[PDB]
DNA sequence: TGGTTAACCATCGC
DNA sequence: GCGATGGTTAACCA
DNA sequence: TGGTTAACCATCGC
DNA sequence: GCGATGGTTAACCA
DNA sequence: CACAGTGCTACAGAC
DNA sequence: GTCTGTAGCACTGTG
DNA sequence: GTCTGTAGCACTGTG
DNA sequence: CACAGTGCTACAGAC
C-alpha cells in the first residue's frame, strides 16, 4: 500500500478536506481494493511529527520571559485575557503557534536540506556544528471583508491579520573570518509554500488595542530570541544555531502604525528618511537613509516629554513625525509589490492627465477627468486587454508597466513632445524595475543596478522638466522611495524584492480557501484548523514526497 | 430625574469602554480615545459640548511648555481644586497605553489660557516621581485629601500585568490586583510613599473613590482573587504631620456592591453614584444619592430614570460625569454594515 | 489498478482539479507504484460516455424548429450573434447544452435506477415500454458578483444567471385507467447533487434584452418538446416518454421580470391572484387562484391594444398589473425558501416594532429605530446565537423563528398581553410552517394540512386585531401568499417544498467553487468548463460509485 | 460646427445603442427605453429638454385613445409632416421589443393636447395592415411622399431572424437581411402592397433614408450576405397613381459608404449627415452636409466639430437628432464600480 | 474678526 | 470602497 | 395654481 | 448592500 | 421541514 | 487486545 | 504502432 | 523580475 506520510501529503498539498479524503479513501478500499489509502485516523497521528511542539529542543542562554515547554502547540492568542465585563472586552478570536516552536519545526524541517548543503558543500557533516546562522523573514498583513459566523460569541470583527514566516537562508561561519559558507537559500522566497502562518486573528490592524494587545507576547519572544542560540539536536548530531531577523513584507500603513509613524498620506513620507513631501518634490534623488526603530523611540521620548518645550507644529517638525510610539523593530526597506502598484498608480494619474491636456488646463473640472478616464480605460481595455480594475492589483500594475503598454496612451495624446516623453519616462523606468523587483540583482541585472543612480537622476530630471505642472509642490510616497532609496538598500541587504511581501499576501489566499475548505466550521474553534491545515500546507518534508522526483 | 438620548453625529468612533471626561473650568474634556492620536487632533484631548440633543467633539491644542500625553484608556482621575499655587488641575496616573502598556508616570493636566471663541489651551506637565515610586497599573483610582491643611493625592487599588520574573509569553494578558499598599502622593515635590494597611487583605479593582477633607471612602470594586464584589465600603482617615504621614482605615461593612461606577458631583461635597454593575452578568439599574457628612457616608436610593429598553438589556456599559449634576453614559452597538458609530450616547441628569 | 469511472467519480465528486488530480496521481504512481489511479487522458475519455451529446436518441414528431443532430456538446449560448458592431452588442459571454440532449443524458443516466423501478414494483422490464412519464422541474436564478477577467474581452457585466434543471420524478400509466404507478421519485431535491446545470451565463437578470435574447431557444425548444415523445434505447429494449415541465424555485422578481408583471412592491402583490394590497389586507384569508401564461398573454394584448381606450390608470387597474408580454409559463406556486425568508424579514419587522411601543406613538423618529434594531440584534445574538445580518438569509430564518427566538424577543417586550400575542402568532406560524415547507405534507405532516385553513384564519384575525396599526392598509407579498394560497397549491401539487428554489440556490455555490478552481481560466474558455465540470458533478452514474454498498 | 458635452444628471440608465429621438412640435421625444416600461413610464416615451449643460428626460402621459406600445430599439422612424387632416405624425414600424422579438405592427404616434404647464399628452394608433403585410425587421428605414398630390409611405431595408425553415435553437440570434422589397404604404387605408425590381440585388440594413416631394434617397447600407458597405447611393422615384403605383430606381455612380447614420434636418430639405460608421471598426468622423435639389442630391463636406480624445477612439456611438440642426450622440463608458452611467452623451451643433 | 465645523476636494496607501 | 492628511473655502458664533 | 420636482420617505424582494 | 413602487412633501416654472 | 459537508473526539463493532 | 467506522457537536455557504 | 507526459496558451487570485 | 496553478490540445519520447 502507500506510506501514510506520502499520503498525507497527498491530501494538503492537493488541497482535500479530510471529508472529501475519507470519501475517496472509502471508494478505492471498498471498490477493488485492498486498500492503498491510509485512515483519517493514521493520518492525523502521522502529522503529529509535522506540527510544532514535537522534536524537543533548547536556547542557550535560557529566553527571558517564555515557557521553556517545548510540546506546546496551538494556543489561545487571548494569553490570558482574564475576560471581565469590567475590563477591556475579549472580543478578539485568536490561534497562534509559540513563536519558537513553529521555528524549530520549520528548521528541523529542513534538517534533510541543510544536511544537503552540508554533504554538496564538501563540509564535514560530522564537523563544525555550532557555526550556522538562520535568516529568517517575518512578514505582517491585515486583509478585510472576513464573514463573521453565527457562534456563540464573541461578537468579533470582519477584518482578520495574518501573521507567517519565511526561512530565507542558512549559512556556516565558524571557523570564522569568512564571508561564511551558504548551506540553504531559498529558491523561491516570493511562493505562499515557503511562508509559514505563525498567528491568526478576527482585528481590524486600525484597531491598535486589540492590535498589539495580540501581537505583544509575540514581539517579546522576538526580542528574546535575538540573543540565545537555539540547540537542534538534527541528521543525528546536535548541534547550535542562530537567528536573524529581517521584519519586511508589510505594507506601508501598516509599517507606520507599527513604527509609530504619522500616516500614511502626511506631509513627512518617508519611513526611512526625513524629507517633507515639497522638499522632495524639490530635489528628488539625493537622500540618505536616517530613521530606524531606536531612533524611532528616542524621537518619541523627546516628543512625550517635549524637553524643549516647542508647540505642536514645531515640535512635529523636529522629530519628524513620530507621535505614536513604536513597539516593534522593522528592517528599513521597500516592499516589491506595494511599491510596483503604488508607481502604478501614480502611471494611470498620469496618463489619465494626458489623456486630454492637463498643464494647459491648470484645473480642469471633475466631469471630464470622469470623461478622460473613460477614454484611459476603453483604450486599455482595447490594447493591453485590461478590465477597469477598481482597486489596482499588482497584476494589472504589472501588465500595464511596459513601453508596450504606454504605447497604448501615447495614441491618445494630442501633441509629440508629451507623447515621446511619458514613453522615453516608460523606459527609464523599466531600466530601472527588475532591480527592486528580481531576486538577487547583483548577479541577476548587474548593469541595470550599475547604472540606477544615473537613470533614476535622468528620470527625475524628466518629472521636473517636462511634468513639473503635477510634481511642482508633490510627489507621492513610493515613487519618492523608487527614486530616491533602492541603491541603498540594495548595496546593503545585497536584495529587494527578494524581501517581498508577496509571498506573505499570496498566504492570504491560502487562509481564505482553508477557512472555508478546511475549517471546523465555528467560531470556537475555526482558526484552530485554518492554522493548523495551513502549517501543514507549507512543511517541506510534505513537499518533497510530493516531486517524488520526477 | 431623566435622560435624554443623544445623537453622536461626527466623532464617535474615539471613544473606547475605558476613557475620561474631566470637568474644569466650565466645558468637560474627553481624555483618551482610540488608538493613538491623528493629527486631527495631535493632543488627543478633546472638549466636548451638548447642545440640542447634540455631542459635539473638538480639538484641544496645547501650549508650547507642555508635554504630551499618550491616550490612556483607564486611568485614575482626581480634581484637584482650584488653590494655591496653580489651579485647577486634573490629576491622571497612569492608565493604560493604546499601544499596549501601562503608563507609570504620573500626568499633571491645568487649564493654561483663553480666549477667545470657545478656546482653551491646557498645560501637560508630567511630574516626575522620587521613590518609593508606585508600579504601573490601570483602571485603580486615586483622590485628593487636605489634612492641616497640607494638600495630597492618594493613590489605591488596580492590576497589573503578571510581574517580570512569573510573566510568559503564554500568560501574559493575565492580570493580577495589585498589593494592597496606598501611595501618599506629595505633589510637591514628587515623593509618593509606600504604605501597608493592616485592615486590607487583597487588592480591590475598578472601585470608585470619594473625597472630602482628610478623608477618602472607597466604595467596592472587583476582586480578581476571589472573583466577588464586596458589599463592604473602605473609609481611610489620614493624617499629615511633618515629618511622617499617619494613615489609618476602618471599614463599614455595609453599603453598595458596585464595579466601574460613574460618579457625578450634584452638591458641594454629594455625588450621585451612577454606577456600573452588580455581578459580571448584572449592571447596577438602580442609582444611589450619596452625601458624605462629618460624621459618616450616607447613601440614600434615589428612583432610577426611565430606562429605555436598548440600556435595560445591553451586555455592557461606561461613561463619565459631564458636571453639574448630568452624566454622559453609552452603550455599544451592533449591526451590519457597521452603525459605524460603535456606541449609543445617552445623557441622564438628576432634578 | 482500479475502473476509470470510479476513479473519474473519486475526482468530480470530491472537487477535484484536474491538475491536483494529476499531483496526485504522479505521486502515488511514482512512490510503491504500479499504477492505481489512471491518468489525465483517460478520464478525459470516460467521461465523454456522460457528458450530453453521447448516446442517440429520436422523437416523435420531430421537434419543431430544433435541430435534428444529438451528438451536439457545449454550445455558445449566443446561438450566433452577428456581431455587427452596428447592431446589438455581442457582449454576453454564455456557455449552455442544448436542452433536450442534456435532458437525455441526464436521463439514461438515471436507466440504471429507472429499470430499478421497474424490477422492483414487479412490472415486467420488456413489457410497457411506451407509458412512461417525466416530471421534471426547470429552475433559474440570478446570481450578483462575478468578477470580470481580464481577457480579451468583450466587455461582460459583473453579474451572471445560472439556468437548471431537476428530473423529479418517471411514473408508468399505460396499460392506463390507474393512478400511474411511481417508477423514480428523488428523495433529495432540495441537494444540489440533484440540480443539473443547463445554461451558463454572464448577463444581468433586470437586462430583459440580453436574458431574452440568451435564453429565447432554451424556451422555444420547451414549446416545442412538451409535444414529442422521447425514444431511447435503454435497458437494451426502445421505450418511449413523455415529458411534464414545471417551472418553479424562481424568485419573486425573476417570477414577475419573465411573466411581464410589476415588480416587485406595487400595489399588485400577487403572482397567483388579482388583489390589490387594500383588498388583501380587509380580508387576508379567502383569495381563489386565478392568474395563468395564457391569459397573461391576453392580459397584455388587453394592454397593449387597450380596445375599450382607457386612462392610463384606469387601464392598469383593469389587467391589474400587466404591462410587459410574458416570455416564459411558469407553474403557479410559491418558493419555500424565500418565503422563509421574507416572511422572516416581515417579523424581523415586527419584534424591532415591538421592542419600543410603535402602536402607542404612530411615528418614531429614525434614530430610535436604529435603536431598536441595535437592542434587537444584541439580545438576539446575546441568546438565539445569532449575528447581525445585512440580509435575510435562509438560515437565519430558520433559527429566527421558533418558540425559542420569540421567547428571546419577548424579554424586551415591556406589554405581557402582547409577548403572547406575538407568541401565540409565532406558534401558529410554526403550525403552518411545514405544509409548504415539507417534501410531502399529504403525508409528512397530516393534520397540519389537514387544519391549515383555520389556523390561518386565526393568524389573519389575529394580526386584523391585535397588530392593525402595522397591517391597517398594507402587507407583504409572501406574508399575504402564505395566509391565503398554500392549501389551493398543495392540493393541486402534493407538495410546495419539494418543488423549492433550494436546489438551484444551492448550485450558485457550485458555480463559484468550479469557476474558481475548476475553470479555465480566461473569458472566452471559462464558462465551457464551469459547466461540464458541473454537469460531471451532478451525475447519478458517477454518484453511486462513492458508496459501493458503504 | 460645435459640440459641447452634456451631463445625463438623472436617468441614463434608459438609453440603449438602438434608439429614436422624434422632433414633433416644438420639443424633441426619447423613445425605446431599455426594457419593458416601468411603472414610473407606463407610456414609454420621454419628454427631453435640454438646459445648460444638462440633459433631462420626463415622463409623458397617454390619451384614453391611445394602445401603449412596446420600447422597440431600432424602429423605422418617418415624421409625417402636419397637413389635412392629420398633423402631425411620427410613424414608427416596427422595431424590435425588449423581451426580444420584432414587432410587425406599425404604430403612428401624435400629439393630441396641451399644455397646460407645457405638458404633451399623446396618442398612439397602431394601424391595423390590410393586403400583404411587411414582415417583421428592425433597423431598416421608411420615409413620406409625396405625389400628384396623393400622400402615402416608402417602407425598406433592415434585417431578420431566419425564415421559419431554417429556423434553429442553434442558429437564432443569427439574423439574415430581409429580401429586397420596398413597400408602399397607404396610410389610409391599411393597404400596404410589396414591390420590387431587378437594381435591387440584395437588401441593405442600417441604410439612411432622406425623403422630399416623391423622391427618396438611401446612403450606404450594410450588407451582411457580402458584408460591404456600397458607396452606391440609391435613388427611388415613386409616381402614384390610379389604380396603380408605380416605382422607378436608380444608382448614383458615386457617394458616400455609411451605416448608422444620424440625421439632422438644419434647413428645409437639407439635412447635415452627423454619419455613424466607414467601416466595421473604423468610425466616421468627417461630417456631410446634404442638400436636396431637384436635379438631385448633393453632399458638401463639412469641417468635422473638433473632437475630443473619447468621442474620437470610441469603438460603437449612436444617437438622434435633437433637431434644430442639432443633435445629440452618446459614448459607452467604461469603469468600475459602474458610473452607473452607462453612457456619456453630447450635444452637436451646427452653424 | 475669529475659529469653529462643516464641508468639500485632492492626496496617498490598503 | 475605507480611513487619514492637508489645504482652500465657507458657515457661524462673538 | 399647477406639475413637476428632485427629493425623501418607507415598502417589498433580490 | 441595489433597484422599483407609492405617497407625502416641497421646490419651481408660468 | 435543505443539504453535504467540516475536523475531531467518543465509542461502538471486527480480526 | 488493536483496527476501523460512524455519530455526536455547532454551523457553514449558496440566496 | 499505441501509451504516456510535459509545453504551449492567456490569465487567475491573494494584495 | 511571483507563483502555482487551470484544462486542453500538440507533439514529442517509450514499450
Ligand atoms: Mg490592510
Ligand atoms: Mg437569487
Ligand atoms: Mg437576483
Ligand atoms: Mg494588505
Ligand atoms: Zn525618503
Ligand atoms: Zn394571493
Amino acid at each position: 500500500g502507500l506510506h501514510p506520510a506520502v499520503c498525507l501529503a497527498i491530501r494538503v498539498n492537493t488541497f482535500l478536506s479530510c471529508s472529501q479524503y475519507h470519501k475517496m479513501y472509502r471508494t478505492v478500499k471498498a471498490t477493488s481494493g485492498r486498500q492503498i489509502f491510509q485512515p483519517l485516523h493514521t493520518l492525523r497521528n502521522a502529522e503529529k511529527e509535522l506540527l510544532p511542539g514535537f522534536h524537543q529542543f533548547e536556547w542557550q542562554p535560557a529566553l527571558k520571559n517564555v515557557s521553556t515547554s517545548w510540546d506546546v502547540g496551538i494556543i489561545d492568542g487571548l494569553s490570558g485575557w482574564t475576560v471581565s465585563v469590567d475590563d477591556v472586552p475579549a472580543d478578539t478570536i485568536s490561534r497562534r503557534f509559540r513563536y519558537d516552536v513553529a521555528l524549530v519545526s520549520a528548521l528541523k524541517d529542513l534538517e534533510e536540506d541543510i544536511m544537503e548543503g552540508l554533504r554538496e558543500r564538501a563540509l564535514d557533516d560530522s564537523m563544525c556544528t555550532s557555526g550556522f546562522t538562520v535568516v529568517v523573514k517575518e512578514s505582517c498583513d491585515g486583509m478585510g471583508d472576513v464573514s463573521e459566523k453565527h457562534g456563540s460569541g464573541p461578537a468579533v470583527p470582519e477584518k482578520a491579520v495574518r501573521f507567517s514566516f519565511t526561512i530565507m537562508s542558512i549559512s556556516i561561519r565558524l571557523e570564522g573570518e569568512d564571508d561564511g559558507i551558504t548551506i540553504f537559500q531559498e529558491q523561491k522566497p516570493n511562493s505562499e509554500l515557503s511562508c509559514r502562518p505563525l498567528c491568526l486573528m478576527f482585528v481590524d490592524e486600525s484597531d491598535h488595542e486589540t492590535l498589539t494587545a495580540i501581537l505583544g507576547p509575540v514581539v517579546a519572544e522576538r526580542k528574546a530570541m535575538m540573543e540565545s542560540r537555539l540547540i537542534i539536536s538534527v541528521g543525528g548530531l546536535l548541534r547550535s544555531f542562530r537567528f536573524f531577523f529581517r521584519g519586511t513584507g508589510y505594507d506601508e500603513k501598516m509599517v507606520r502604525e507599527m513604527e509609530g509613524l504619522e500616516a500614511s498620506g502626511s506631509t513627512y513620507i518617508c519611513t526611512l528618511c526625513d524629507s517633507t513631501r515639497a522638499e522632495a518634490s524639490q530635489n528628488m534623488v539625493l537622500h540618505s537613509i536616517t530613521r530606524s526603530h531606536d531612533e524611532n523611540l528616542e524621537r518619541y521620548e523627546i516628543w512625550r516629554k517635549n524637553p524643549f518645550s516647542e508647540s505642536a507644529d514645531e515640535l512635529r517638525d523636529r522629530v519628524k513625525g513620530v507621535s505614536a510610539k513604536p513597539f516593534m523593530e522593522t528592517q528599513p526597506t521597500l516592499d516589491a509589490l506595494h511599491c510596483d502598484i503604488g508607481n502604478a498608480t501614480e502611471f494611470y494619474k498620469i496618463f489619465q492627465d494626458e489623456i486630454g491636456e492637463v498643464y494647459q488646463k491648470p484645473n480642469p473640472s471633475r466631469e471630464e477627468r470622469r470623461r478622460w478616464r473613460s477614454t484611459l480605460d476603453k483604450q486599455l481595455r482595447k490594447k493591453m486587454k485590461l478590465k477597469p480594475v477598481m482597486r489596482m492589483n499588482g497584476n494589472y500594475a504589472r501588465r500595464l508597466m511596459t513601453r508596450e503598454a504606454v504605447e497604448a496612451v501615447c495614441e491618445l495624446v494630442p501633441s509629440e513632445e508629451r507623447r515621446e516623453a511619458l514613453l522615453k519616462l516608460m523606459d527609464l523606468y523599466l531600466q530601472m524595475k527588475p532591480v527592486w523587483r528580481s531576486t538577487c540583482p547583483s548577479r541577476d541585472c548587474p548593469d541595470q543596478l550599475c547604472q540606477y543612480s544615473y537613470n533614476s537622476q535622468q528620470f527625475a530630471d524628466l518629472l521636473s522638466s517636462m511634468f513639473k505642472y503635477r510634481y511642482d509642490g508633490k510627489i507621492t510616497n513610493y515613487l519618492h522611495k523608487t527614486l530616491a532609496h533602492v541603491p541603498e538598500i540594495v548595496e546593503r541587504d545585497g536584495s529587494i524584492g527578494a524581501w517581498a511581501s508577496e509571498g506573505n499576501e499570496s498566504g492570504n489566499k491560502l487562509f481564505r480557501r482553508f477557512r472555508k475548505m478546511n475549517a471546523r466550521q465555528s467560531k470556537t474553534f475555526e482558526l484552530e484548523d485554518i492554522l493548523k491545515h495551513h502549517w501543514l500546507y507549507t512543511s517541506k518534508y510534505l513537499q518533497k514526497f510530493m516531486e517524488a522526483h520526477k | 430625574m431623566s435622560l435624554q438620548p443623544l445623537t453622536a453625529v461626527n466623532c464617535g468612533s474615539l471613544v473606547q469602554p475605558g476613557f475620561s471626561l474631566l470637568d474644569l473650568e466650565g466645558d468637560v474634556y474627553l481624555f483618551g480615545q482610540k488608538g493613538w492620536p491623528k493629527r486631527s487632533c495631535p493632543t488627543g484631548i478633546f472638549g466636548v459640548r451638548i447642545k440640542k440633543g447634540e455631542l459635539k467633539l473638538r480639538a484641544i491644542s496645547f501650549s508650547n511648555n507642555s508635554s504630551y500625553l499618550p491616550p490612556l484608556r483607564c486611568p485614575a482621575i482626581a480634581h484637584f481644586e482650584a488653590q494655591d499655587g496653580k489651579p485647577e488641575c486634573y490629576l491622571i496616573h497612569g492608565g493604560r497605553t493604546p499601544n499596549n502598556e501601562l503608563s507609570s508616570s504620573l500626568y499633571m493636566l491645568s487649564v493654561d489660557s483663553r480666549g477667545c471663541n470657545r478656546k482653551v489651551t491646557l498645560r501637560c506637565e508630567e511630574k516626575e516621581l522620587v521613590g518609593d515610586v508606585p508600579s504601573a497599573r490601570y483602571g485603580h483610582t486615586l483622590s485628593v485629601i487636605n489634612s492641616r491643611g497640607k494638600t495630597a493625592c492618594v493613590l489605591f487599588g488596580g492590576r497589573s500585568y503578571m510581574p517580570p520574573t512569573e510573566r510568559t509569553t503564554q500568560n501574559w494578558n493575565s492580570v493580577v490586583d495589585c498589593p494592597p499598599q496606598v501611595y501618599l502622593i506629595d505633589l510637591e515635590f514628587g515623593c509618593c510613599t509606600a504604605h501597608t494597611l493592616p485592615e486590607l487583605t487583597d487588592g480591590q479593582s475598578f472601585h470608585v473613590a470619594l473625597a472630602r477633607q482628610d478623608c477618602v471612602y472607597f466604595l467596592g470594586g472587583h476582586i480578581l482573587s476571589s472573583d466577588c464584589r464586596p458589599s463592604r465600603l473602605i473609609r481611610l482617615h489620614v493624617e499629615l504631620l511633618l515629618g511622617s504621614p499617619v494613615l489609618t482605615c476602618t471599614i463599614l461593612h455595609e453599603g453598595l456592591t458596585i464595579t466601574s461606577a460613574i460618579a457625578s458631583p450634584i452638591g458641594y461635597h454629594e455625588y450621585i453614584i451612577f454606577g456600573g454593575y452588580q455581578s459580571e452578568t448584572q449592571k447596577r439599574m438602580e442609582c444611589t444619592y450619596v452625601g458624605l457628612d462629618d460624621v459618616g457616608v450616607h447613601m440614600e436610593s434615589r428612583e432610577p430614570p426611565q430606562w429605555t429598553s436598548e440600556i435595560s438589556h445591553s451586555r455592557t456599559w461606561f461613561g463619565g460625569s459631564l458636571g453639574k449634576g448630568t452624566a454622559l453614559v453609552a452603550i455599544p452597538s451592533e449591526g451590519n454594515p457597521t452603525p459605524p458609530e460603535a456606541y449609543h450616547f445617552y445623557q441622564v441628569s438628576f432634578q
